[PDB]
């Protein structure tokens, strides 16, 4: 039985025609205190997978070490470690999903919500979620925390079902993700302006973008707002 | 529930879904969450269904009497003040979360009231279980100097976000447009994107299927 | 919330953020926490939005009725009415209010009223959840008899830090200037204050 | 305190014919008032002409199905590729569930297939292992809505022969696969209307001696 | 100690072509113990019918209360109360007890004598009106009734057909609830004739 | 549930209902609450379905192992004590079982043992177990005599379950009858209460509380 | 308190009520009469919380007797039962409710019919051919379902009642020290002294 | 379970034990023997938590019988009681303690004296002229304080015991369905069939 | 507690107050919260005195055994050992530790380990109950590559404010300077820092 201390907020993601996009802000909250501002919550595994993690940061750092160790262990006695027998997103996910459910069953969970985004060896897009309860699900769009409430509605307007994926380009998909991150900065009290974004394409590969900022924000209309009702001045 | 309010050029528009729940069960598939306080002051309600209805009727009654007393068309701030003082008095036990809007001699207005009696002001607002789905849309597409047709679209789009993505919201979209200098138009079932598909079979029973023990004529007359 | 009120040479300035939270959700990102109870007597509200709102409305009513009978009330009088409500209903209220006003005799005055309902007259006052992070900064940087421009910078820099560290604070920085000249409303957007 | 259980919603339904059996289930996955997936299958082909679904808490349901699939695999290894009969699978599942009697799998389980005489079979389980063979069974969130309908339309309960003075019951008879699928589709559309955790899509798995076939149908997405 | 599920019971109402139907079970118990198999839950005030589920003492109390109120209505108005108006009276009366409510689930049914339109409505224990074209359900087997009505119902049924549909909705829903059943009554209501039938159902 | 079993001149009668509950939700109406352990041993089920189902099937496996090892059918006493010693090990953990081990052996004769989840084990001539045990006792006790005929005893057992199925909200479905003699157990059919009630009411003239 | 039964037959209503008054681990009395005569042809038995029972019974008794004197007329059993129900229906939403369950047996002289009403402390009224309060019902209802006939005589009703008491004495955990039986018919109320 | 009594007289020990086995609102059995013979001249009655009672009694019985076979010798009542006390003294600090109270009546053949030991579930042993467990003692101890004499015969002891059962039947709330009486003396253990 | 560690040009400086509380009573007013785990690797302890003490003792033991086999450990290695204890025993510990050390390759380094057991490498770090009041001040005044004298003033002024506002902090200000030159202990008394 735990309680989360230093926490990370929403992780959002979606599929597009050739691959997947995933994003998450760089904040490490300590309750209401916005304590740490240089936290990377997107962790690449190889050149074909990115794991986005929210929840407890100490448990996130533990998972980082497991994935780091997984790459090492896979390389052992494996001449095709950088080829046919490289780590797939589906392998990495199933490993984590096994761990998450084992820990909840021992009543000592890893207090996290995880999204594994990647591209398989056959070109298929991989996007699947797992959390502290060991609950798993997949969808064209996936998000954690506040992202589930605010991002998914926006991302589902772009890709509402499976047939909408081939029709969605990387330019359109990235635009929707960046818009969603802005909306979260407006409305999530444990979010930050700075964030990271990752694209895993079946042609261009892994593109990891750091130090992004939310921009083109609408604040001007605030100047006209007075009191809470009757106040004219 | 999912409810919104949006300001535009010459007035204000409010909208709502039409689902009513009792646990995980849908009690009413086409309920009316848009309430008339006065002819040109309408209220969208989320929370405890009976509270939103009763509190809106009570203040609407007192507003009518006030309008008759003062020989003036009622103001939105009067409804806002009366509602918030009533709700505050009951310390949140009357679970009404309202979006109050309307036009009056002062202009066009848009407010929100919480159950505990706190009021907000804004150009676009959303309340209820699907308020986060709706506000995501409003924050994405809202802009200054909206037209009437643009505001109705934005409002109904915000409600749709709740209908599809929130389990506490569903069925149809109701709208009410309050423009300055015009009558307020109440658009009941403005959108109906959740029509039930034809059933595969008719379950009309053969007459005599049900076993009966007694029969009798009931007297309803005097 | 992060709120503050600072006296200076020509009068007093009130300052506040614009964030209203229901948990970790921001219900309103453009809130006006600076409220008028009289021409040149304003207050900063922190705590329960419903409670502070109801109190400010009653005080506005009392001071309007005071003005009708006895003329313009003092800032001390306004603070006394706030206190009386906050103290006598302390078991049912969660309101931390800063009262600030401008007389011509007494110039700028600031009174802070914490949870208990006690009154404290000060040169400057800070309150709200985000005030904890700027006690050190505000104490080191505050000076008496500052100019208008210095006081605006003091409040801007202070609330900037409070907003930076407090998740319950954010949005725009609203300010209200109270002098003999009149009442001036100021606003400052994230793109400006964030990179101070 | 940490709560190890959750409710992922949805609902499932199994009906047995003379030479076939169906196991249906909606494809919606939820937590609280949010939708996680509109298409997340929970009815699986487990081999040996057995289909299985464990509805309730998805993590427990996936774990159970995974364990049973693995149980079938080792039954082949240990007993010379013998086919696991539906009655033997049921008993095996009881032991899987009861093994966690004091920290249960929060799922209502249903399996379907054909018995050793070639006739359609449906077995249903409680969360701790009690099981029973039936012609009909609904499980999950909307089981209370669907089940009485099946009692009426599959086992002809409360239906008497017209003109017999409620003395002669409507005779029991097997249904065609076409009639059964009509009942499944009508059952799920009705359940989708009044239960917020049910919707999005319907996936049916039909089992005959020829193997396992699938059918998919859209459901309301609100 | 959940007031709504001590005594048990169900009520369902349906609309047809120029007719309405309202039905109820006959059970009254004290949790597991069945006490009475004659406890009817449908009453009428003129041509307006009211069904009430929930705590039996409140069911009896409200009947007596609405009889009281409709009798005075008639004396002063010099006419019988209509379903739409009675529905509003029920809502008022229930919300009057907002913070100490009657633990009931009432259902109004009837035909407007002026317009001829069939009318049904349902309420929560505090007064929220639930108007419906098709059907209204109430009781300890409300989930079951929702599932039966939502599948069996079709619009514009004739009185003799509507009787079969509502009776089968009630019967099969009641058999999946432990606290409902033990007999049943169905009212078929036309513009100027009302038939009341007692159904034969399983007594367990 | 409602289960009974009584001893009399012509052996043992065993009668049970067939309802399963999940609160006020009727989970089933067609459940088997008697387990045929061997041609001479029966076991009734009441309480948690899974506990009853699982452990009484397990009991049958233990009784089979006994006759393999000892080349002799297990006694009713020894069979009941295996089960009672098992549940006593789990005492406090939360098992809910109300059982009756009924059977015949040469050394014992017709014998009934009540066994429950808190470790109680009692030999006796008459027992009624379950949520509707009191309703069954009322009819059974007031009509019971040792000198009942096989025909009358079968009916009294059937009528006692019917009585409970009627009044007890958590009992019903159908009646499953059994008769245990020196030659073993004999099944006497499944009797749906939907038909049995009206048949009994008409023929017997009882159940005058109900609207005929 | 604990056991109170009621059986309506062809021409009379028979009420049986246990004689034991227990407090703690001591039976303080074994000859207690748990009933009051409300009017010449109406009898009310009662059971429930200590003190509340008698206080309520006597309060009702006083009111019915007051009515009788005022109008020089006996209220019908139906009318008395409705009055009693309303008093309990008020009570349940009071600061401290009466925790009293009652059976009202009466003979309606205008209809020439016996009537038995069962009312619990919530104010839940039902007319019945036979009734019981507390755990008694769990045995007697099923027993009476079997043995009761609507056209029975008073003597047949007493034998039917003996069958109930015997069953209760056999299967009930507590010693309730037998019952006081009373018959209500056209000639009024009388007590059976040898039961 | 509930009522177990014991009376030591001149030449014997007499144990009375109630026959009722109640669960919930049903008396499941009215002929239950709440005792086990530990050895030819030692008898143990028991009362307490369901299941625990018999499980404990039979466990002790098995151990004493094992000792008897091993040594071809009967343990003294004092020795048996000390063994039983120690088992309960262990039990009370276990994960799940035996909630069983016992009376051990025995005839010591070496001393030619009857002996009665009262041991509660905590392992609290006392030798007494008369003993009881549960609520019974609240009536019987004062009664025996008055009527008991140390030089009484077995017949006088049975009359003294009848006086206890009568008092309990009068004042105890629950019906305990009479008692099974057993006598322990120089000739061993025998049961009184007509009590 | 109020504690902090700050990197600068020549290395790193650790700083702390000296107050130990058991409720509102000051059990020790001259506490040494700066503890040596290795020659030039020190830590600042906040939280449970017993827990942080037991942890530091184990870490000192591990690094002594590390040095015996593999030579001088890195500051990162020291922080890893702290983390491993704090993370794996998070349910039974209340320890907020700042680790600071000086390598010749890596120069000055600071790692903070909050309650959860997470590790965060930073330019400077603040912790303890009194740190809340100086987030604003420290963010505005910290600069990279400060001098020794500037860094001492930064810590002195910062902890001065933390001590001023936090009742759980007080006494003297101890500091430990970690450079290539060696290890220097500094102390500052109330009469000096209070009137800054
Ligand atoms: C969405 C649907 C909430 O899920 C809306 O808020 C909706 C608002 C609404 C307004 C007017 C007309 C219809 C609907 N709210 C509800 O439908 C509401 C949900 C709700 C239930 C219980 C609550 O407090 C415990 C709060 C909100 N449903 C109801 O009010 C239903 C009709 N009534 C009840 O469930 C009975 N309540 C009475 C009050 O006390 C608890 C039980
Ligand atoms: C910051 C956010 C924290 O102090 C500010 O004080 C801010 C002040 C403010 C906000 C809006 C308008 C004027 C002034 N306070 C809030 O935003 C306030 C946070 C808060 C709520 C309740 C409190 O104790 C009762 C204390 C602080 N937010 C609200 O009041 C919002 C509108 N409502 C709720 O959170 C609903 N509450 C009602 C009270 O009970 C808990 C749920
Ligand atoms: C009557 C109907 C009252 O229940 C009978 O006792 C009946 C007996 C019976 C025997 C064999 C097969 C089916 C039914 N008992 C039940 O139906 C039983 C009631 C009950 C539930 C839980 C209990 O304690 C744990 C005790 C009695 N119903 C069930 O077992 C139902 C089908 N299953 C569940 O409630 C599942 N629960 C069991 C406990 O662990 C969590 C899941
Ligand atoms: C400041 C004072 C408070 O945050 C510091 O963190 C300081 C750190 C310190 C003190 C001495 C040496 C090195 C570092 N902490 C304390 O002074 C500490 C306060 C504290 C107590 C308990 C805590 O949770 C378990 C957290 C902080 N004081 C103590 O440890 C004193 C010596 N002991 C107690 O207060 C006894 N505790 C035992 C644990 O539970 C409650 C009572
Ligand atoms: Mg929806
Ligand atoms: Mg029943
Ligand atoms: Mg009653
Ligand atoms: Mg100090
Ligand atoms: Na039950």
């Amino acid at each position: 039985t735990q309680q989360p201390i230093v926490t990370g907020t929403s992780v959002i993601s979606m599929k597009y025609d050739n691959g997947v996009i995933i994003a998450a802000d760089n904040l490490g909250s300590y309750g209401s205190l916005l304590r740490f501002n240089g936290v990377e919550r997107l962790i690449p595994v190889g050149d074909n997978t990115v794991v986005g993690i929210s929840g407890d940061i100490s448990d996130m750092q533990h998972i980082e070490r497991l994935l780091k160790d997984l790459v090492t262990e896979n390389a052992y006695d494996n001449p095709l470690a950088d080829a046919e027998e490289a780590l797939e997103p589906s392998y990495i996910f199933e490993y984590l999903a096994t761990v998450m459910y084992q820990r909840r069953s021992k009543m000592n969970p890893l207090w996290n919500a995880i999204i594994v985004a990647g591209v398989q060896s056959n070109g298929d897009q991989f996007l699947r979620y797992v959390n502290l309860l060991g609950v798993t699900y997949s969808s064209p769009t996936l998000a954690t925390g506040f992202g589930a409430h605010m991002a998914n509605p926006l991302l589902r307007k772009v890709v509402d079902r499976e047939s909408d994926i081939p029709k969605t380009t990387v330019q359109v998909a990235e635009e929707a993700i960046v818009n969603a991150m802005r909306v979260l900065y407006y409305r999530d009290a444990r979010s930050s302006r700075n964030f990271s974004l990752a694209i895993i394409d079946k042609n261009t590969g892994l593109t990891f973008k750091k130090n992004l900022q939310v921009e083109n924000m609408k604040w001007d209309f605030a100047k006209d707002i007075k009191g809470y009702g009757t106040q004219k001045i | 529930t999912t409810i919104v309010g949006v300001k535009f050029n010459n007035g204000v528009v409010i909208a709502a879904d039409t689902r009513s729940t009792q646990g995980p069960i849908v009690a009413d598939k086409n309920c009316a969450k848009l309430h008339r306080i006065s002819p040109k002051i309408w209220c969208a309600g989320a929370g405890t269904a009976a509270d939103t209805e009763a509190v809106t009727q009570l203040i609407g009654s007192n507003i009518e009497l006030h309008s008759l007393y003062t020989s003036r068309e009622p103001r939105v701030v009067s409804a806002l003040q009366m509602l918030k003082q009533h709700l505050f008095k009951y310390q949140g036990h009357i679970g009404a979360y309202l979006i109050v809007a309307g036009v009056d001699p002062t202009g066009s207005h848009l407010f929100s009231i919480h159950a505990h009696g706190s009021t907000d002001v804004g150009y676009y607002l959303s309340l209820g279980s699907g308020s986060l789905a709706a506000m995501a849309v409003l924050e994405s597409h809202w802009k200054q100097d909206l037209t009437k047709e643009e505001a109705i679209k934005l409002a109904s789009d915000a409600i749709q976000a709740g209908i599809w993505n929130d389990l506490g919201s569903g069925s149809n979209v109701d709208v009410c447009v309050m423009e300055i200098g015009k009558d307020a138009e109440y658009l009941r079932n403005y959108l109906t994107p959740n029509v039930r598909e034809e059933k595969q079979k008719s379950y009309k029973f053969p007459r005599g299927t049900t076993a009966v023990l007694k029969e009798s004529i009931v007297n309803i007359c005097d | 919330t992060s709120i503050m009120a600072v006296t200076f040479k020509d009068g007093v300035i009130l300052g506040a953020d614009s964030r209203t939270t229901t948990g970790a959700y921001i219900a309103n990102r453009v809130t006006d926490k600076l409220t008028r109870v009289h021409d040149k007597i304003w207050c900063c509200r922190s705590g329960s939005a419903a409670d502070t709102q109801a109190i400010a409305d009653i005080v506005q009513y009392h001071l309007e009725l005071y003005t009708s009978q006895y003329g313009t009330p003092s800032t001390e009088t306004a603070a006394s009415v706030f206190k009386e409500l906050c103290y006598e209903n302390k078991d049912n209220l969660t309101a931390g209010i800063i009262v600030a006003g401008y007389d011509d005799k007494n110039k700028g005055e600031v009174y802070t009223i914490p949870l208990g309902g006690s009154v404290h007259k000060l040169p400057y006052a800070i309150a709200g959840s985000g005030s904890t992070f700027i006690y050190g900064y505000c104490d080191k940087n505050f000076r008496e008899n500052m100019s208008k421009e210095e006081t605006v910078d003091f409040i801007k820099h202070s609330l900037s830090q409070a907003i930076k560290w407090d998740g319950s604070s954010g949005g725009v920085i609203r300010m209200v200037v109270l002098t003999a000249a009149g009442v001036e409303r100021l606003i400052f957007y994230p793109d400006e204050y964030e990179q101070l | 305190q940490f709560n190890p259980y959750g409710d992922n919603g949805g609902t499932i339904l199994g009906i047995a014919g003379e030479d076939f059996a169906v196991l249906a289930g909606d494809t919606r996955n939820i937590t609280d008032y949010s939708i996680n997936s509109r298409y997340e299958p929970k009815v699986f082909d487990c081999g040996d002409n057995i289909v299985m679904s464990a509805n309730g808490f998805a993590a427990d349901g996936d774990a159970l199905v995974k364990r049973f699939k693995n149980s079938v695999k080792w039954y082949h290894f240990d007993h010379n590729d013998k086919k696991l009969s539906i009655n033997s699978a049921a008993r095996n599942i009881q032991h899987l569930l009861y093994g966690k009697r004091f920290f249960p799998y929060y799922v209502h389980t249903i399996i379907a297939g054909l018995d050793e005489d070639g006739k359609g079979a449906v077995y249903s389980f409680d969360p701790v292992g009690s099981y029973e063979r039936e012609q009909c069974r609904a499980g999950g969130a909307a089981a209370s809505l669907i089940m009485p309908f099946l009692d009426n339309q599959v086992n002809f309960k409360n239906q008497y022969e017209p003109g017999t003075n409620g003395k002669v019951k409507k005779p029991l008879k097997y249904l065609s696969v076409e009639e059964v699928i009509k009942l499944v589709r009508d059952s799920f559309t009705s359940a989708t209307e009044r239960h917020i955790q049910v919707g999005d899509g319907l996936e049916i798995l039909i089992v005959t001696k020829d193997g396992v076939r699938k059918e998919f149908y859209e459901l309301k997405r609100d | 100690s959940d007031p709504s599920s001590i005594n048990g019971g169900i009520v369902v109402a349906m609309t047809g072509k120029d007719c309405v139907a309202i039905a109820c079970d006959l059970r009254l118990g004290s949790q597991s113990l069945g006490v009475s198999n004659k406890f009817e839950k449908i009453f009428h005030y003129g041509h307006v019918f009211l069904g009430i589920t929930g705590l039996a003492t409140d069911v009896t109390t409200l009947n007596e209360m609405f009889r009281y109120k409709t009798n005075l209505y008639k004396l002063k108005e010099e006419r019988a109360i209509e379903p739409e108006t009675f529905t509003q009276l029920v809502s008022s009366s229930l919300y009057e007890r907002r913070f100490g409510p009657y633990f009931v689930g009432p259902v109004v049914a009837g035909i407007n004598s002026k317009s001829g339109k069939p009318f049904i409505a349902g309420f929560d224990l505090i007064g929220c009106i639930d108007e419906a074209k098709d059907f209204i359900v109430s009781g300890t087997a409300s989930d079951q009734l929702f599932g039966m009505c939502e599948s069996l119902y079709e619009p514009n049924l004739e009185p003799e057909d509507l009787f079969e549909t509502i009776s089968q909705a009630l019967l099969n829903a009641a058999d999946r609830d432990a606290l409902s059943g033990w007999g049943a009554v169905v009212y078929i209501i036309k513009k100027d004739e009302v038939v009341k039938r007692y159904l034969k159902m399983r007594q367990d | 549930t409602t289960t009974l079993a009584f001893r009399f001149q012509g052996g043992i009668i065993v009668a049970v209902d067939s309802r399963a509950t999940a609160g006020n939700w009727v989970a089933s109406q067609t459940v088997k609450k008697v387990i045929e352990i061997n041609p001479f041993l029966l076991g009734t089920m009441a309480g948690c379905a899974a506990d009853c189902q699982f452990w009484e099937t397990w009991l049958g496996s233990q009784c089979r192992l006994h006759e393999l090892r000892e080349k002799e059918r297990i006694s009713v006493a020894a069979a009941s004590k295996i089960l009672s010693n098992l549940v006593y090990q789990y005492k406090g953990a939360g098992l809910s079982m109300g059982t009756m081990i009924c059977g015949y052996t040469r050394k014992e004769g017709p014998t009934i043992y009540y066994v429950d989840s808190d470790g109680t084990r009692l030999k006796g001539d008459i027992f009624c177990v379950g949520s509707g045990q009191t309703f069954a006792y009322g009819v059974l006790d007031s009509n019971y005599k040792w000198d009942l005929s096989v025909e009358d005893a079968l009916y009294l057992g059937k009528r006692s379950i019917l009585a409970a199925a009627h009044r007890d909200a958590y009992s019903g479905g159908s009646v499953n009858l059994y008769h245990v003699t020196e030659d073993g157990w004999i099944y006497h059919g499944n009797h749906d209460v939907g038909e049995l009630f009206w048949k009994v009411k008409e023929e017997e003239g009882s159940f005058n509380n109900v609207i005929g | 308190m604990d056991i109170i039964l009621g059986i309506r037959v062809q021409d009379s209503v028979i009420l049986a009520s246990s004689k034991a008054v227990t407090r703690g681990i001591s039976v303080l009395k074994d000859s207690d009469d748990k009933t009051r005569q409300l009017s010449p042809h109406t009898l009310m038995s009662f059971a429930g919380e200590a003190g509340d029972t008698v206080q309520f019974a006597e309060y009702i008794q006083a009111n019915i007797q007051l009515y009788s004197i005022r109008e020089d007329y006996e209220l019908s059993p139906q009318a008395v039962s409705s009055f009693v129900r309303q008093e309990l229906a008020k009570s349940i939403r009071s600061r401290r409710p009466y925790q009293v369950n009652v059976l009202i047996g009466g003979y309606d002289k205008k209809k020439n019919k016996p009537e038995l009403y069962q009312i619990d402390y919530l104010g839940t009224k039902v007319e019945l051919p036979y009734g019981a309060h507390g755990y008694s019902g769990f045995y007697t209802f099923s027993l009476l379902d079997h043995h009761y006939r609507p056209d029975m005589t008073t003597e047949e009703g007493l034998d039917l009642l003996k069958l109930c008491v015997q069953e209760l004495e056999k299967r009930m955990p507590m010693d309730f020290k037998g019952v006081i039986v009373k018959i209500v018919d056209k000639d009024g109320i009388r007590q059976v002294d040898d039961f």
